[PDB]
């Protein structure tokens, strides 16, 4: 939880960002604007702004995701409209019900509000489940008619339990994996 | 209503001021700074001068001051930090009224009576909200009409050289811009005050002042309100295409003398340079100016930006005109070659482009020939100028049937469809007219490029 | 008097300084006097942290 | 042309008098409202307003 210390054009320097890590998304300022740190020195952390820094004050606090750029992996990204970084454009335009993006919109990449019909894979209980293993599969439209639910990669594990075939959102848990005793929450995305 | 107008947010005062360094002033004690800030300098003579936060340290600021640092002093020097970034008052009367480089009446008039204070880097439209234009102005020019189409809502510059007759070309634009009224906002960056008296005259003889808002920023004016106008003018743009439902046509001039502006900034913050000089984020910042032409879904209103440019050197590999082919939709390239042989418009349409000419042009928007016919006449004039070179540095005989008709068809096209007196007025339909008498030149074998029905049908 | 209360307070808020010099009229320069022990707690009190240490008349 | 100015000239009373029409009523609504702004211009600035920077805090 550091504070901004510079503030010059997309580049936001933070300073007390200790214990941060190169390449990691950071919401920088009160209205929480994405930042990718791309340059460290001591405790100061060079963060480049992905949304517009005007207005951006010395001692805004910033605070670390600890996770990089990432992308929501899923079903629902199949027809929707994505600025740079997964910003639904159609869903921030629905949401704000304006013509502008306004700043720091915290929009989910992928809604959550779509019920999606899921048939488990060929993966059981008690089964050995590897990375990028299919466990499922999603109605996505006519032409992607199996968008079949991938385990995320470097995750691994012995499924604990795995859901039956119904309408699930994206944030309802799917399927559970062991690995070497901490169960881990799977879901669709 | 906007009732959180009425609050009063008392501004802190620093005299604690150093590092005065050309176009910049620093700050070394500022509490808790705000980036893009607007401030208020009071110099020792008294003269306030506005002033935007360009970068902020732990307790600093670097200001950029818009009327120049001379005269700004280390010890008796008050800077007043507003609390935010430049908002321009806009109004719907503020139509036919002339503003300073800053956003500050020069006709003689009062200060803009507000309806809201929009700030001068707008907002960032959503992709999904804009309009495709597909809606082509009948600019009265044979040459950008017929061949480069400009949409209601399109952002095509005109590249030009120093000069050329740019701003003549530009004003006839916007004095015959109906479709196939306009408000306009004219921005002035830099421009001798002869060619700001031309604009000025011209739209008051078509009797444009009533729809129209000139913000003149002459040579004379300071250097770095170079920046603020084109933004001041667009965000007036913005509010009078979008909020009252207008059609707006920014004519933002000396987009070359902002630029240079922006290198001037640049250079005093010692920051790495780019190309030439320039700012390495100049790509962003004419992005940021260009890009806010268009229309918008819920609201019927567009900016047809059209920012005049002037090359360097007549130069489309300078930086300036680079970027601003990169960001900027299209572009009308005004021809050192064919001013010097006397054609008005100098036009050359090689250079001369229209992204969005396929999308209005043809298929009864206009007429069924428009795309085959521009096409033909782009491919026979780069005909034309091959085998003019060819003929130049080999003898005359040595070119074929078809470079010999390519030949005359250039110079009927130079000294015919091209050029154009100012207040003609050709219409897009009597262009296209002259574009086939043009065409009827050749044997209808070697048109290749118009599709055959069209062909027998117009021939 | 109470409105000059929050006039000295809204700007003391503002410059979080340990010290500060209130330029008055020479009218309310004996209303500040009297009231500076309750613009110090104010301040202290609004501030979040120790009330100024000294206000000066200039 | 100078009949035309001489026109305008006489259109300039014309205006004039189209003008003192429209700033008849900026006379007339200025007053009929202006005690309600001016007690919210008066409440306003001096309506007690202390609060530190949220950087602060």
């Amino acid at each position: 939880y550091g504070a901004i210390y510079s503030v010059s054009g997309p580049v936001v320097i933070a300073e007390n960002m200790i214990g941060c890590a190169m390449y990691e998304l950071v919401k920088v300022g009160h209205d929480n604007l994405v930042g990718e740190v791309i340059r460290i020195d001591g405790d100061k952390a060079t963060i480049q702004v992905y949304e517009e820094t005007a207005g951006l004050t010395v001692g805004d606090p910033v605070l670390r995701t600890g996770k990089p750029l990432s992308v929501e992996l899923g079903p629902g990204l199949m027809e929707t409209i994505y600025d740079g970084i997964q910003r639904p454009l159609k869903a921030i335009k629905e949401e704000s019900q304006s013509i502008y993006i306004p700043r720091g919109i915290d929009t989910p990449a992928l809604d959550r509000t779509i019920k999606w019909q899921f048939t488990p894979g060929k993966f059981q209980v008690g089964d050995h489940i590897s990375g990028g293993d299919i466990y499922g599969s999603v109605f996505e439209n006519s032409l992607i008619s199996s968008h079949k639910i991938l385990l995320p990669p470097r995750s691994r594990g012995t499924i604990t339990w795995i859901a039956p075939a119904g309408e699930y959102t994206l944030d309802e848990k799917i399927l559970e994996v062991e690995f070497d005793g901490k169960k881990s929450d799977f879901t669709l995305y | 209503a906007v009732e959180q107008g009425f609050n009063v947010k008392p501004r802190l005062n620093y005299n604690t001021v150093s590092g005065v360094n050309g176009p910049l002033v620093i700050l070394e004690k500022v509490k808790f700074p705000r980036y893009n800030e607007i401030v208020n300098l009071t110099l020792p003579d008294g003269t306030v001068r506005q002033g935007q936060v360009l970068e902020i340290r732990g307790d600093r600021a670097i200001v950029q001051v818009f009327e120049g640092t001379s005269g700004i002093d280390v010890k008796k020097t008050t800077v007043e930090f507003t609390g935010e970034s430049l908002r321009i008052p806009v109004s719907e009367d503020m139509l036919g009224r002339i503003f300073d480089g800053s956003g500050r009446p020069i006709d003689n008039g009062p200060k803009v009576f507000a309806e809201d204070y929009l700030d001068i880097n707008g907002s960032p439209i959503n992709p999904y909200a804009r309009i495709y234009p597909e809606e082509m102005i009948s600019t009265g020019v044979s040459a950008i009409d017929t061949m480069n189409s400009i949409a209601r809502g399109q952002k095509i510059p005109i590249f030009s050289a120093s000069g050329l007759p740019h701003n003549e070309i530009a004003a006839q634009i916007c004095r015959q811009a109906g479709l196939v009224n306009f408000s306009i906002v004219f921005a002035a960056m830099g421009v001798n005050l002869e060619t700001a008296r031309f604009f000025k005259q011209d739209f008051e003889e078509n009797g444009s002042l009533e729809r129209t808002s000139l913000f003149l920023n002459l040579a004379n004016d300071p250097t770095i309100e170079r920046i603020i106008t084109p933004r001041l003018a667009l965000t007036t743009a913005e509010y009078l295409a979008y909020q009252t439902e207008r059609h707006v046509l920014t004519i933002l001039t000396d987009m070359s003398s902002y630029a240079d502006a922006l290198r001037e900034v640049s250079a005093a913050r010692e920051e790495v340079p780019g190309r030439r000089g320039y700012p390495g984020y100049m790509y962003t910042d004419l992005s940021t100016i260009y890009e806010r032409a268009g229309r918008v879904e819920g609201r019927n209103g567009s900016i047809t930006q059209i920012p005049i440019l002037t090359m360097p050197n007549d130069d489309i590999t300078h930086p300036i005109p680079d970027l601003t082919g990169y960001i900027t939709e299209g572009q009308i390239f005004v021809d050192r070659q064919l001013h010097n042989k006397g054609i008005y418009p100098p036009i050359n349409v090689l250079p001369s482009l229209s992204r969005l000419m396929k999308s209005a042009i043809g298929e009864g928007m206009t007429r069924k020939d428009h795309g085959d016919v521009s096409n033909q006449l782009y491919a026979k004039y780069a005909i034309g100028k091959d085998a003019a070179a060819m003929k130049a540095v080999v003898g005359e005989e040595a070119l074929s049937i078809e470079d010999k008709l390519s030949l005359e068809f250039l110079e009927k096209f130079e000294k015919t469809f091209i050029t154009q007196g100012a207040y003609e007025d050709r219409t897009v339909f009597e262009s296209l007219d002259q574009a086939w008498s043009l065409l009827r030149i050749y044997p209808k074998e070697m048109l290749n490029r118009i599709s055959p029905k069209i062909l027998d049908e117009f021939y | 008097k109470p409105i000059l209360q929050s006039l000295i307070v809204e700007a003391l808020l503002k410059l979080l300084e340990p010290k500060a010099i209130v330029k008055a009229l020479e009218r309310d320069v004996d209303l500040i006097e009297s009231m500076k022990d309750d613009i110090m707690r104010e301040y202290g009190e609004k501030a979040q942290r120790a009330p100024l240490e000294e206000i000066v008349i200039s | 042309e100078q009949k035309n100015a001489g026109g305008v000239g006489e259109l300039e009373k014309k205006a004039e008098a189209g003008v003192q029409g429209e700033l008849a009523e900026i006379k007339k609504i200025a007053e009929k409202k202006k005690d309600d702004v001016v007690k919210i211009l008066i409440e306003t600035v001096i309506k007690p307003s202390a609060e530190v920077h949220i950087n602060a805090l």
